[PDB]
């Protein structure tokens, strides 16, 4: 990732601030239950 | 580390000598060739923190240029693209100064009298000292912006006409947008400065050529 | 009796200094006594009567960084406690005329006294008398 | 050198500071390289200019020079004198 | 060109510095209602902050003018002082208009004081200019009220006093001291002093200050005092806040941090963290619009995703799994089918914190009626925040008859995360306290942090020669560091990149001649080296040779 590392690097707002869980992640742990739900 | 600082007859005449016409050549043709896209493609990405840049001017925040690389050109897209043409289109045309620092003959004084007819209604402190105490009744709106480029350069560098760029930050009419290229610069700048400065630290190094810069010392005594 | 023991001729924490700037001042001082020859011998891991000689910016970072409590590095705040030690006079430059803090041929020189940095290690527990 | 208890003030580094100026104003002591009045008054209108080295430097770390010998000393203070015997080395 | 000029001026839907959340799905309304719910928060700070200034700089100026005018009946004609301690040059002090007495203050720099006979000159000049809008030696002095008629009453104010050549006031305070002869002259002096009265002590003579201490006065004016106006203004940042956001203990801890690194001016410092953080949390977080509890009705699906992502909520749905609640409602809650919980989420925002409260209590208490003084809020709530306040109350004998009262119970309520201030990603410190020299140098290594056909392989010449400038000694032979640098540039693919312009002849031309390498790698090389002495990394020889060089910088330090 590029983007992410130069939003950093520039300290610019536009880039996430990272107190909540991602949404890759949640989205991962959210299929890998809803896949053995039903 | 600080290790490496305690664990430390040629001549340049055994150098091929170019003339200072050659020398201009090679420079300015590389620096248009090489690295062109990369550097342009990061500037462009670079633009989208104007709005933050143009929100941050407004709360009353100076706004400092740092990094490795010339800054003029990006100063003077900011300010005479984006941010006096939308104040003016969103108050409702503002007057833009611009202070070259790496010229080794500016004067403060004539830099005064410009900030005296742009600003003020018809010992340069106690003049500063009146304008404070008029912009304070004066509605909190930006009328002057200020570019001051190399807040480092040769002539800027000197204590009195630090003292005289920092009082005026104090006015919140005025817009402040300043560069510095050396590493110690904010050793220039105490409490008393660095307050009344209320700057905004962002660091822009984009490694443009100063070819601007390089004009006023020659490199032929190199 | 307590007024002819003191002449009280005195004009009256003598001088409050943040973390960063108690540091600065007692890296400075070994600069301005200490032999450019023993700043290997003594802080690798590899004179109180005489009047103190100049040093260069460059010395006291290395310095500083050396004896500060996992690099510290030198931020802006660094530099903005060191000069305002200069504002505040505890350190000389070079010059008189015109200052410009960044032409080259400027160095820098300890204006404290020993009596003073005596008591400013003791709020650090830094043992500086041992390095003498 | 003085007996001790069975159960002379050392004045502080301050209050010398007073005594220290006496002796320069008396032309005991006398700067380093004190050059002294000029003849002319345009030779003194540089000196009246010029900051020399000693007018910054701190009040403790002025080099002076003596105007006495202490063989002149010996031959003039008084032997009654308390400190008559540390006149020599 | 105008760019060879010192200075010149240059002329050139309605905006609002705000920008779209949810990748554009923001409504215009909404960014309206953020842009006016930011304006009414950080009006109402402004209010309590600026009154708190100008209430304490009212209190200055009667301070100051009490001592200046605590006529004190001495028998002697001697100088009236007043010694600043840590005071500054923009501070000022204003003067009675009196009838009998025509009051002038008189400014003196360094700058106006290099020899006695500049003082007394520039000093009577500026007191005739005053005197010649009534309606240059001490003579003037003596002939003030035959001139005017008036009495003369003199403020001298020492502007900065550590940078006066002390030798020279000295001397001029004795010619001052001449003035006692008239009966008609008054004089008072003003000291800025910044660090204490010890510098004074050592560098005038002796005979000097016991003209000084006779009459004196010693007054404080730096802006740390005991606390007394930080916790004025944290405080007013709780009361403007209204309950309506809350602090984290990491946010407070990088506050607790950068207060102790400055000295005489922590409240404008202060007052930056406090509003960039106000100012960050309505440019990033979409949840400010229902700061008031109307806005609820504008939720969307996007909103829900924030609220899944919640960690009070996050590990609240697991405690209904492990707790063996129904399926359905797991699967009515996760498939958004009568998103019941937004009505606890509406509880949450009414709902008022006792923390505030409590703490605002705790302070009234402390001040009022356990006396104490000497502590920091800051400090307090933090404490409060990490549930640790029992040991800090522990800090004071006096809390033992009170402990039960002075104990808080921090709960962490559901959701409070979206509307919590907290330092997480660091963009409160790479744009408000930068690692200045360290960025430079990460720069000038890892260009590829930075940038995204000989392009794709040769890294920039600045950050590349920064590459020998750290494995370089103290001392540089320039024409060995010209031949190291020389040697591992590309030189084939470089010849082969200058060749490509099929018309630009001044650069063919020049490829012509075999030592056009060596001609362009030093055109490179010196100037990249002029690069190098702009930025403070080389200082040169010149004095002895031109051909050497010195390194003034190391990497990481």
């Amino acid at each position: 990732r590029y983007d992410e590392i130069i939003f950093r690097k520039l300290g610019s707002m536009l880039q996430t601030t990272n107190i909540l869980v991602t949404d890759d992640q949640y989205n991962i742990w959210k299929k890998r239950i809803e896949m053995d739900l039903a | 580390t600080f290790e490496g600082y305690f664990d430390q007859r040629h001549t340049m005449s055994m150098a091929p000598d170019v003339t200072r016409e050659e020398f201009s050549l090679v420079s300015n043709f590389f620096n248009e060739n090489f690295q062109k896209r990369p550097r342009q493609k990061l500037f462009e990405i670079q633009k989208k923190m104007f709005p933050q840049y143009w929100f941050e001017l407004t709360q009353g925040f100076s706004l400092l240029f740092y990094g490795v690389g010339s800054k003029r050109n990006f100063l003077e897209e900011f300010a005479i693209d984006y941010l006096s043409p939308k104040i003016a289109y969103s108050q409702l045309s503002i007057p833009c100064l611009i202070l070259n620092g790496y010229n080794p003959s500016c004067n403060y004084r004539d830099v005064f009298k410009e900030i005296t007819d742009l600003l003020v209604p018809a010992h340069v402190i106690l003049q500063i000292q009146k304008m404070i105490d008029f912009y304070k009744n004066q509605p909190l709106d930006i009328k002057l912006i200020l570019v001051v480029h190399n807040l480092d350069g040769p002539s800027i560098r000197k204590n009195t006409f630090q003292t005289m760029l920092s009082f005026l930050s104090v006015i919140r009419q005025i817009a402040i947008v300043a560069s510095t290229d050396h590493i110690y610069a904010p050793l220039l700048w105490d409490n008393m400065k660095a307050q009344n400065y209320n700057f905004v630290f962002h660091d822009i190094s984009n490694f443009e050529p100063s070819t601007v810069e390089s004009t006023f010392q020659d490199v032929m005594k190199m | 009796i307590k007024l002819f023991l003191s002449t009280d001729d005195n004009l009256s924490q003598t001088y409050d200094l943040s973390i960063i700037s108690k540091y600065l001042l007692i890296a400075s001082y070994i600069c301005s006594y200490l032999e450019p020859r023993y700043d290997a011998s003594i802080f690798s891991r590899k004179p109180r009567y005489l009047q103190p000689s100049l040093f260069a910016i460059e010395r006291l970072l290395a310095i500083f960084q050396a004896i500060f409590p996992s690099l510290m590095k030198a931020n802006i705040e660094v530099f903005q406690n060191l000069s305002e030690l200069h504002t505040l006079k505890l350190i000389a430059t070079t010059m008189n005329k015109n200052i410009d803090y960044l032409s080259p041929k400027v160095r820098w020189k300890v204006n404290v006294p020993w009596e003073i940095i005596k008591e400013i290690s003791e709020s650090v527990h830094f043992n500086i008398s041992d390095y003498f | 050198r003085i007996p001790t208890v069975a159960p002379i003030k050392l004045w502080l580094k301050k209050d010398v500071k007073n005594v220290w100026e006496n002796l320069v104003q008396l032309d005991f002591f006398t700067e380093k390289s004190a050059v002294g009045l000029r003849d002319n008054a345009t030779a003194a209108f540089y000196a009246s200019n010029y900051q020399f080295q000693g007018t910054m430097i701190p009040f403790d770390l002025r080099s002076y020079q003596m105007q006495i010998i202490l063989q002149e000393l010996r031959r003039i203070i008084p032997k009654s004198n308390m400190y008559y015997s540390w006149t020599q080395l | 060109a105008d760019a060879q000029r010192s200075h010149y001026t240059v002329y050139p839907d309605k905006h609002i510095p705000f920008v779209k959340l949810l990748s554009g799905k923001e409504s215009e309304v909404n960014v309206e209602k953020r842009w006016e719910l930011y304006h009414q928060l950080h009006s109402h700070f402004h209010d309590q902050v600026d009154h708190i200034i100008d209430n304490i700089e009212a209190d200055l100026k009667a301070e100051i003018s009490d001592l200046l005018y605590s006529e004190t009946t001495q028998k002697r004609r001697c100088f009236n002082t007043i010694f600043l301690l840590g005071s500054d040059s923009t501070t000022k002090i204003e003067l009675k208009d009196e009838s009998s007495r025509y009051n002038v203050l008189i400014e003196l720099t360094p700058k106006e004081s290099p020899n006695v006979r500049m003082m007394l000159r520039r000093s009577m000049y500026k007191l005739y200019s005053a005197a010649d809008a009534e309606e240059y030696d001490l003579s003037l002095v003596e002939n003030f009220k035959r001139l005017f008629g008036k009495d003369l009453a003199m403020v001298f104010n020492f502007k900065d006093v550590d940078s006066i050549n002390f030798n020279t006031l000295d001397n001029f305070i004795i010619l001052l001291k001449s003035a006692f002869k008239y009966d008609h002259v008054k004089i008072s002096l003003i000291f800025n002093i910044n660090t204490n009265l010890s510098n004074i002590e050592k560098n005038l003579r002796q005979s000097t200050i016991r003209l000084l201490k006779r009459n004196y006065h010693k007054l404080d004016v730096s802006s740390n005092k005991g606390f007394k106006y930080g916790n004025q203004i944290f405080q007013s940042f709780l009361d403007t806040v209204d309950g309506k956001l809350n602090l984290s203990d990491r946010f407070v801890e990088f506050i607790l941090s950068k207060m102790a690194n400055n000295t005489n001016h922590n409240l404008q410092l202060l007052t930056k963290m406090l509003d960039y953080s106000l100012m960050s949390y309505f440019f990033q977080n979409a949840f400010s619009v229902f700061i008031d509890p109307v806005n609820v009705d504008f939720l969307n699906d996007d909103y829900l995703k924030i609220l899944s992502r919640c960690p009070t909520f996050m590990f609240f749905v697991e405690g209904l799994i492990k707790q063996h609640a129904p399926a359905d409602e797991i699967l009515s809650l996760l498939t958004n089918k009568n998103r019941g919980l937004e009505e606890f989420f509406v509880e949450f925002l009414v709902r008022e914190n006792p923390i505030n409260g409590h703490a605002k209590f705790v302070a009234r208490f402390l001040e009022e009626e356990l006396n104490i003084t000497n502590f920091n809020l800051i400090e307090l709530y933090h404490n409060l925040l990490i549930g640790k306040l029992d040991s800090y109350l522990d800090r004071w004998s006096a809390c033992k008859e009170y402990k039960d009262r002075l104990h808080f119970e921090p709960i962490d309520t559901i959701f409070q995360e979206l509307f919590t201030l907290d330092n997480r990603s660091g963009l409160l410190t790479q744009s408000i306290f930068p690692s200045y020299k360290s960025n430079i140098e990460d720069n000038l290594l890892s260009w590829e942090q930075v940038l995204p056909d000989l392009d794709k392989i040769m890294a920039p010449v600045l950050g590349q020669l920064f590459k020998l400038y750290r494995e370089a000694n103290m001392t540089i032979n320039i024409y060995d560091f010209y031949i190291a640098f020389r040697e591992t540039l590309p030189k084939e693919e470089i010849l082969n990149f200058i060749r490509k312009d099929p018309s630009n002849t001044k650069l063919l031309e020049l490829a012509e001649t075999p030592d056009a390498f060596d001609k362009v790698a030093l055109i490179l090389f010196m100037q990249a080296i002029f690069a190098f002495e702009n930025m403070g990394l080389i200082k040169f020889q010149s004095t002895k040779s031109y051909d050497l060089v010195e390194k003034c910088v190391w990497r990481g330090i």
